[PDB]
């Protein structure tokens, strides 16, 4: 999930915005 | 394991942030 | 709305603290 | 809506977790 | 109730900077 | 308390110290 | 790593959202 | 102390009240 | 004034957020 | 300044964007 | 890893209460 | 950096004062 993937590394904004419904 | 729960708190500020009007779904469960 | 800007942060904290494993969905509008 | 109730007034803990999943 | 609740948040946390080592008692009322 | 004085002005950090223990 | 410095920040957060208006101490020895 | 007890292991909501006055 | 105060202690967490690697000069 | 520009109104990512070195 | 990244949060934040109106400067590069 | 600095370990309020502009 989003823990194993931005917690074990930075996430950018642009990351992020996947999970934003 | 508390690192984790700290991060997810930042997790959490970061997408408020970013999703704006749209909202967000939490689901560490995965 | 910047009181309610601020407000939703505080929220999505307590959210997260209250939800723990069950998670939350946030959708202000 | 969260904001419209919680922004308003205090939630309890209680509350708030009408809003968990 | 709510202006007041946001302001003892971030209140508490400078606090917790401030006082460093020797802790504090949060007491809104009092 | 504490509400009633750093709520409305800031309080600055030498202020909040009379508040540790 | 400051990590219990940063545990200690998130704590105290916790500690307000969850004591309310009873209030609660903190004591970083404990 | 709370340290001990809630900075490897997550404290629930109920272990963190015990720290309420 | 204690609301502007509160607000910039979010802005300096969005800034932070959004600059990354630039940072970031804060003069209120 | 940003505070006149982002206190009275909420700022998009965009618009802090402005504010980093 | 993230520490780095979580670390520089609180420290803008305790920046941000330390400097008041004198405002302050974010370089971590 | 002030990374290097502050995260290894905890800095006091008078090294934080240096980056006060
Ligand atoms: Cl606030
Ligand atoms: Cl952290
Ligand atoms: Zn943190
Ligand atoms: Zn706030």
């Amino acid at each position: 999930g989003i823990v194993e993937q931005c917690c074990t590394s930075i996430c950018s904004l642009y990351q992020l915005e996947n999970y934003c419904n | 394991f508390v690192n984790q729960h700290l991060c997810g708190s930042h997790l959490v500020e970061a997408l408020y942030l970013v999703c704006g009007e749209r909202g967000f779904f939490y689901t560490p469960k995965t």
